[PDB]
């Protein structure tokens, strides 16, 4: 299958402030990424489709890149209800792996 | 006496070609853009 | 597409095999010599690189199976006369053999 | 240069058969007893005939390559089984290499990477190394013993047999032969011919003595009573004509 390590972990930091997140890969996957939000009680949202492209309904601060194996997720501006579980996915192969997610707050 | 059974033994089969890998694929490439594998020095079994 | 013989082949299918049948007398194939015998163990030592014995009349009498490497070898299938023993039928009809 | 006289060197195992307690009459490529050998000290490039027995007195790391062709060209394949530390290569690739080649990346790779066809790797003065390289059928035969001898400047008295080490189908043709000294010392070398042999297969299956069939008229008469010792009398052998 794809291993793929979520480097960061739980993370701190003020409200209204840079934050980037890295997600590396096994091998190479061009650009086959999607990015899911998680809060404790609800179902998982949808966040980022395509490694690089913003899904409707989601604040700007959010924006994602890295080709290959450098996949990144990066966050302007930190909001109080920014505060939640990322999770990583990959549909290169069949076998859809997800991510070990990363804890903010 | 007369032989009764029929035995044939060989090498343990290894080093399989992969062409099953080729066969499923998750993304396919488009018409205009064909690609070229190449299959060499492995044990193809081509009764799959 | 396959790509004809132009330089010595490196690539097809592979080659099937059956069970050891042992103490049993049967038609045999092991990495191409061929005949028939009796296949029993054996407790003949063959150098690592040597695959196959022959004796002092050069007939083969052992042979290495190819996928385990255990020496075994080959006897012939039993074969022999039939003899009928009578006191002549002149005194009874009651035979031997 | 120098000559050396073989002391009955240069026998290996011609087949894959286990014979026990036998006196076999063999008939191949081997090197004749009691011969002259070209001895080297130090390489430049030699004929390969059949086959050819090489013997080198050196452990180190001088010695660690050769190289096979023909009429050696870009066009033309050529055999690499230079050495190293923990493998070999067996590189039949159809390149030319600039005159005096050796090891220091090697001196006659600068352009002897062309139009390669066939890869291999398989295997990683107080011992005598002894080699055997025969080419016939489209098949490279190579057969290999390791010795521990001392106080030799000829080949040391006694009997040892070549196991073999590859069978490899190159299906090309060979007929120059040259080594790939590491140039950062003594070797010999010899032709084998068609000879008869009389080899003494032990109780395990190993080659203990050996008979040359045409060195003399004993060897003679022993070759044709199939046996190594003879009693008093007179025994018929060849045909005079
Ligand atoms: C050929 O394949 C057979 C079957 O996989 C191998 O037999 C096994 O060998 C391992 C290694 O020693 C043992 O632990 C197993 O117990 C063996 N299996 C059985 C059923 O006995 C065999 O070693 C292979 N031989 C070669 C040369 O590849």
């Amino acid at each position: 299958d794809i291993q793929m390590t979520q480097s960061p972990s739980t993370l701190s930091a003020s409200v209204g402030d840079r934050v980037t997140i890295t997600c590396r890969a096994s091998q190479s996957i061009s650009s086959w990424l999607a990015w899911y939000q998680q809060k404790p009680g609800k179902a998982p949202k949808l966040l980022i489709y395509k490694a690089s492209s913003l899904e409707s309904g989601v604040p700007s601060r959010f924006s994602g890149s890295g080709s290959g194996t450098e996949f990144t997720l990066t966050i302007t501006s930190l909001q109080p209800d920014d505060f939640a579980t990322y999770y990583c996915q990959q549909y290169d192969s069949f076998s859809w792996t997800f991510g070990q997610g990363t804890k903010l707050e | 006496v007369q032989p009764t059974e029929s035995i044939v033994r060989f090498p343990n089969i290894t080093n399989l070609c992969p062409f099953g890998e080729v066969f499923n694929a998750t993304r396919f490439a488009s018409v205009y853009a064909w690609n070229r594998k190449r299959i060499s020095n492995c044990v193809a079994d081509y009764s799959v | 597409s396959f790509e004809l013989l132009h330089a010595p082949a490196t690539v097809c299918g592979p080659k099937k095999s059956t069970n050891l049948v042992k103490n049993k007398c049967v038609n045999f194939n092991f990495n191409g010599l061929t005949g028939t015998g009796v296949l029993t163990e054996s407790n003949k030592k063959f150098l690592p690189f040597q695959q196959f014995g022959r004796d002092i009349a050069d007939t083969t009498d052992a042979v290495r199976d190819p996928q385990t490497l255990e020496i075994l070898d080959i006897t012939p299938c039993s074969f022999g006369g039939v003899s009928v023993i009578t006191p002549g039928t002149n005194t009874s009809n009651q035979v031997a053999v | 240069p120098a000559y050396t006289n073989s002391f009955t060197r240069g026998v290996y195992y011609p087949d894959k058969v286990f014979r026990s307690s036998v006196l076999h009459s063999t008939q191949d490529l081997f090197l004749p007893f009691f011969s002259n050998v070209t001895w080297f000290h130090a390489n430049p490039v030699l004929p390969f005939n059949d086959g050819v027995y090489f013997a080198s007195t050196e452990k180190s790391n001088i010695i660690r390559g050769w190289i096979f062709g023909t009429t050696l060209d870009s066009k033309t394949q050529s055999l690499l089984i230079v050495n190293n530390a923990t493998n070999v290569v067996i590189k039949v690739c159809e390149f030319q290499f600039c005159n005096d080649p050796f090891l220091g990346m090697e001196s006659g790779v600068y352009s002897s990477a062309n139009n390669c066809t066939f890869e291999y790797v398989s295997q990683p003065f107080k011992n005598l190394r002894e080699f055997v390289f025969k080419n016939i059928d489209g098949y490279f035969k190579i057969y290999s013993k390791h010795t521990p001898i001392n106080l030799v400047r000829d080949l040391p008295q006694g009997f040892s047999a070549l196991e073999p080490l590859v069978d490899l189908p190159i299906g090309i043709n060979i007929t120059r032969f040259q080594t790939l000294l590491a140039l950062h010392a003594a070797y010999y070398v010899g032709y084998l011919q068609p000879r008869t042999f009389l080899l003494k297969y032990n109780e395990n299956g190993t080659i203990t003595d050996a008979v040359d069939c045409a060195l003399d008229p004993l060897s003679e008469t022993k070759c044709t009573l199939k046996s190594f010792t003879v009693e008093k009398g007179i025994y018929q052998t060849s045909n005079f004509r």
